């Protein structure tokens, strides 16, 4: 009812230029704040870096409702991009629960506040292609995610028979031991995912081989699942990974 | 000699796998794109001259050390052998092992009079691999889109 | 007290110290070669490893 | 019976083949014949998994009178795992049908339709890239045989340490030699070498027969290996022509190769979208 | 003392697990003077004494 | 267009006189043959603007000829610190090709072509270094430290991990063999975002990205040794990372160009 100072400087106020260069200004320290970190770091940065994050945090806390009963509740709440921030706050509020035993650290969420610092970016040519990227990446999210759900199924299917063919039997007498197995499904799938991009594909094939026998008529005959395994994987790689980018980039 | 002679039978068996409509048409559109196209290759030729010598200048004077990523094979020590140094990082073999052994305090040939190495072998074997990156798929983008009009033909 | 601290790896110059711990900063393959001796106890940048000792010159 | 073919059953099937995948990421193999009791329970789980299909199976023959695709794909699995039971309880065989547990869950993915339909558009794909899989059989044939000629049985000469036969001790990396006379690599210091060796990697990389050649040829258009091979063939051989073969197989197998396949593909991606 | 060592000889320990099974028992048995009784058996689903 | 060819023909070839040399030796004569044989170029070249100088009174590759005529006319004499400076004049003698870009058509039709191409491209090469970056970040707060590993797996600490071990050739037990004990970081590893950069390109060019994913797995805590199979769930960053960077932003990039091009 007397608002005659809150939203004329609440629309003019958020959006009034100098907010904007400002925030992107933050942007710049938090992202500064999060990477000036190492091994072994000097007393003086690990106190500066961990006292400068909430004292960011809560000025942009305070930005997020400054905007937000500027422009309302449905405007905030349209652009998709500003719920990355609302997430993004939302976690940085949040992590405080979680910093009695670490169990995420410091959690890498400060960094995804970058994506904020495309707000530069906006202005940049050809930033209204950047917004029809994701855009499209998102409005054919659902043949993305059907796609991707059969690469995972072929991925699982050559995972069990992989660890059906050779499931513990990489195991000869020599000192060493192989990373490369097929003991259980988590390293199964890691194998199957260190042949499908090609890395060192011929390596686990000799200890395939190896362990079947040998050099022989019967025993090198399960090169054939290797073999197939690489140019199905490659095969469909290629359509999933290069149909997505030609037709929603196009 | 003999090994030579024994050799053009798969020459006959190359011209049955000629044998075909399809094989043929994909083939001498290829073809004929490629040649349509022979100043994008003397790019790819003059980024293989440029860095092969400026690694021999640089990187190569070290000992050929069969324990190292870089011996008797693998060596800067000639043109030819660092044009298949480059060519094996271009194919990413090993590129990052012999940026380590380019890297500085290798003992280098008695012949020539730990100081040899240098610390530009990361720049060197980033940027080669993706200007080479780069130009590989430049030329590969170029041959396709001057054939497009026959890949895409609803015969 | 005395440990030569150097920029160029190769020259290997002496420079004082007051830190009571002298370090070794090698690389992390080729580790006969020392890079960098010197006072105190850095960090390392990539490619480069580093050992802290108790006394002067301890590194060798 | 034709009227239980509804929904429910349709769901039910579905998350049974489910559980049966389940069931296989759990089962976790042995080496020799050890078992915890996890894998002493699955195997009984697996039998009330094999009794829910035959059901199923046996409704449909009865009622539809084999020939939809998935239904026989379906019929084959369950065949396979009456015989596999069959044969586990009455002898105490199981690498072979134990197997079959993978071709069930692309029995499982054939009952999205908007699975399906993927799986349909990347065949259609598939069958322009059929010249292109031909010429890339005949650059394995064309290269095998060459590679049969020049390097049958060179590379099994090996340092052996002259003061005794002992076992190839050379360096933790046995790689082949020469006789001087030739010109590969001499042991040099001593260490006179000889033939009777295996090969340069157990045997299973080397141009002695059409097999072990049309691998190793697969392995050099890969680009995963190539070099490896190459100097293994380099210093058995000589270092004078060994490359013609090794870098003329990747500037016409594996570029002009990978360019064919990406201008059909982008093509056909082109022209879907027209 | 009186040991009795018992050795895991089921289908898990094949491999590098065996080698250095067969090592520590190879060199407790020669933690052992002549006051001491020693014996060794083993089990894969059925005791046995090796 | 004689004099275009006058010239076409001894730049490359004082080019593959340049490349014909012996990387090894500082003193021989395929580097005294080749090390007197830039007279007669180096004039001739040289004597090219001294004909066109005086024809006008600049555009741009007149100021490549001008530079790579000028490290010979500097690298012959500098004399006094013979350890630099000639030691990268002798370098920058990679330009002589580049100089035929300029003297032929066709060639510049095609540089151009390309760097029109790194105008197009440049904004998902900047989008996929900030994702580099980004991911090292990330990486950075997960590994930090905990890739240390000692010679000898019994010791997990770098006071530990000193003095010497037993070490037995092919695991037998009758050839043992005296090693120091040595506290080893891994080749990549992820203390600062530079280093994490490296590792990350390293990951995203497939090669040797394994021995990375098998050494992170087994890390637990900062500054201690490894132990086997920790935490398999950090396998997760690797594949995402792998799915995103090594596959989403190269296809794009890949699919950008075909679609610009078409
Ligand atoms: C990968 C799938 C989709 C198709 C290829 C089937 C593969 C897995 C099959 C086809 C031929 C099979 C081989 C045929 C013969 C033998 C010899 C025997 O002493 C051990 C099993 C072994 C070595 C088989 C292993 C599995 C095998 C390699
Ligand atoms: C994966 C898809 C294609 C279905 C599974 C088919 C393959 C993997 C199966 C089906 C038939 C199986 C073979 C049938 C019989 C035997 C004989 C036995 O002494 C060794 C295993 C061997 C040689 C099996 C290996 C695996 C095998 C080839
Ligand atoms: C160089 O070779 C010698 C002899 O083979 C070896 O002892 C030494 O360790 C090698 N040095 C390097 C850095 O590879
Ligand atoms: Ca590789
Ligand atoms: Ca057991």
């Amino acid at each position: 009812r007397w608002n005659r100072f809150c939203r004329r400087k609440c629309r003019a106020a958020v959006k009034s230029n100098v907010f904007y260069w400002l925030v992107i200004f933050l942007v710049f320290l938090n992202t500064l704040t999060i990477a000036s970190e190492h091994y072994n770091q000097p007393n003086w940065l690990t106190e500066v870096q961990d006292t400068a994050n909430k004292a960011l945090l809560a000025l942009f806390t305070a930005e997020m409702l400054l905007k937000m009963y500027s422009l309302g509740l449905q405007a905030y709440f349209v652009s998709l991009f500003n719920r990355f921030d609302c997430f993004v706050v939302c976690g940085g509020i949040l992590e405080t629960i979680l910093v009695e035993t670490k169990i995420m650290s410091p959690l890498g969420i400060s960094v995804l506040r970058c994506v904020r610092l495309l707000r530069i970016f906006k202005i940049t040519r050809y930033w209204n292609s950047l917004s029809n990227l994701v855009a499209s990446l998102l409005n054919s999210v659902r043949s993305i995610a059907s796609l991707l759900l059969l690469l995972f199924l072929f991925i699982i299917i050559f995972s069990l028979l992989g660890m059906q063919l050779f499931g513990g039997k990489f195991n000869f007498d020599e000192m060493q031991t192989r990373r490369s197995t097929f003991d259980n499904f988590p390293q199964s799938l890691l194998t199957v995912f260190q042949i499908l991009t090609g890395e060192d594909w011929n390596s686990v094939m000799y200890d395939g081989i190896m362990a079947y026998g040998g050099p022989s008529f019967p025993g090198m005959l399960v090169c054939i699942y290797f073999i197939i395994l690489f140019i199905c994987g490659n095969y469909i790689l290629l359509n999933v990974f290069l149909a997505i980018a030609v037709d929603n980039l196009a | 000699s003999i090994t030579f002679f024994r050799l053009f039978r798969v020459m006959r068996l190359v011209k049955l796998l000629s044998r075909g409509e399809g094989i043929r048409t994909l083939l001498w559109t290829f073809i004929k794109s490629f040649q349509a196209l022979p100043y994008v290759a003397l790019l790819i030729v003059m980024l293989f001259f440029i860095y092969a010598v400026i690694g021999m200048q640089v990187f190569g004077k070290i000992a050929l050390n069969d324990t190292t990523e870089i011996n008797r094979n693998n060596n800067f020590q000639t043109f030819p052998q660092a044009v298949l140094l480059l060519f094996r990082c271009a194919t990413g073999e090993a590129w990052q092992d012999i940026m380590l052994a380019c890297m500085p305090g290798k003992k280098c040939a008695p012949e020539s009079e730990t100081p040899c190495g240098s610390s530009f072998a990361v720049f060197y074997f980033i940027s080669f691999y993706m200007l080479c990156a780069f130009l590989i798929i430049n030329l590969f983008v170029a041959v396709i889109m001057d054939n497009f009009d026959y890949l895409t033909r609803d015969w | 007290r005395i440990c030569y601290i150097h920029k160029a790896s190769l020259p290997r110059a002496t420079k004082t110290c007051v830190e009571n711990t002298c370090y070794k900063m090698f690389i992390r393959t080729q580790r006969e070669y020392i890079s960098e001796r010197g006072c105190g106890c850095p960090t390392a940048m990539w490619p480069y490893q580093t050992e802290c000792c108790k006394g002067d010159r301890c590194n060798k | 019976i034709s009227i239980v073919e509804w929904k429910p059953f349709e769901i039910i099937i579905l998350l049974t083949i489910f559980a049966n995948c389940v069931a296989l990421a759990i089962y976790i193999p042995f080496p020799e014949d050890d078992s915890n009791a996890t894998n002493s329970n699955l195997e009984r789980v697996e039998y009330l998994f094999l009794i829910i299909f035959t059901v199923e199976a046996f409704l449909k023959v009865i009622a539809y009178g084999l020939r939809n695709g998935w239904n026989l794909l379906d019929f084959i699995i369950v065949v396979v795992g009456l015989f596999s039971a069959i044969l586990e309880q009455a002898t105490k065989d199981v690498k072979a049908l134990r197997a079959f547990r993978v071709l069930r869950p692309l029995r499982l993915v054939s009952g999205v339709p908007s699975l399906q339909v993927v799986l349909n558009s990347i065949i259609k794909a598939m069958v322009p890239l059929l010249h292109i899989a031909l010429l890339v059989l005949f650059v394995i044939i064309i290269y095998a045989i060459i590679g049969l000629e020049l390097f049958m049985g060179k590379m099994h000469k090996t340092c052996y340490n002259q003061e005794g036969i002992a076992d190839v001790p050379a360096e933790d990396d046995p790689s082949p030699c020469a006789l001087e006379t030739g010109h590969g690599r001499q042991c040099q210091n001593g260490t006179v070498c000889k033939p009777g060796w295996d090969g340069p990697k157990h045997g299973i990389t080397n141009f002695d027969n059409f097999a072990f050649a049309m691998l190793t040829v697969f392995q050099c258009i890969t680009m995963e290996g190539w070099t490896d091979v190459l100097y293994w063939v380099n210093d058995a051989v000589g270092r004078d022509w060994p490359w013609i073969y090794f870098v003329t197989l990747i500037i016409i197998g594996s570029f002009f190769v990978l360019n064919l396949v990406l201008g059909v593909l982008s093509g056909e991606f082109s022209k879907e979208r027209e | 003392k009186d040991m009795l060592i018992l050795v895991d000889v089921s289908g898990s320990v094949s491999g590098l697990t065996l080698k250095l099974i067969r090592t520590s028992v190879s060199e407790m048995l020669e933690t052992l003077s002549d006051d001491d009784f020693v014996n060794v058996a083993s089990f894969n689903s059925n005791a046995q004494d090796v | 267009t004689i004099f275009t060819n006058l010239i076409l023909f001894f730049i490359l070839l004082s080019s593959i006189s340049l490349a014909a040399e012996d990387p090894v030796q500082h003193t021989s004569f395929r580097n005294h043959i080749l090390g007197n044989a830039d007279y007669v170029f180096t004039s001739i070249f040289t004597l090219e603007i001294i004909l066109k100088m005086t024809a006008y009174g600049r555009n741009y590759f007149n100021i490549l000829d001008l530079l790579v005529v000028s490290v010979s006319l500097i690298s012959f004499g500098i004399q006094s610190s013979a350890i630099n400076v000639v030691k990268i004049l002798r370098v920058l003698r990679v330009l002589r090709p580049l100089r035929a870009i300029n003297r032929a058509k066709g060639l510049k039709h095609v540089v151009q072509c390309v760097f029109v191409a790194i105008r197009t491209i440049g904004n998902i090469v900047i989008v996929t270094t900030l994702l580099q970056f980004m991911f090292a970040c990330i990486g950075v707060q997960l590994f930090k430290g905990k890739l240390y590993t000692c010679s000898d797996s019994s010791k997990q600490t770098e006071a530990e991990c000193k003095g010497n071990y037993i070490t037995y050739k092919d695991g037998e037990v009758d050839h043992p063999i005296i090693q120091p004990r040595s506290w080893e970081n891994s080749k990549f590893d992820f203390d600062n975002v530079l280093a994490a950069m490296m590792a990350l390109f390293t990951v995203s060019t497939f090669e040797g990205w394994p021995e990375l994913l098998y050494r992170s797995i087994d890390s637990h805590t900062e500054d201690k040794g490894p132990i086997y199979n920790y935490r398999v769930e950090i396998s997760i960053f690797f594949i995402i990372y792998i799915i995103i960077i090594a596959f989403f932003m190269m296809n794009i990039f890949v699919g950008f160009v075909i679609v610009t091009f078409q």
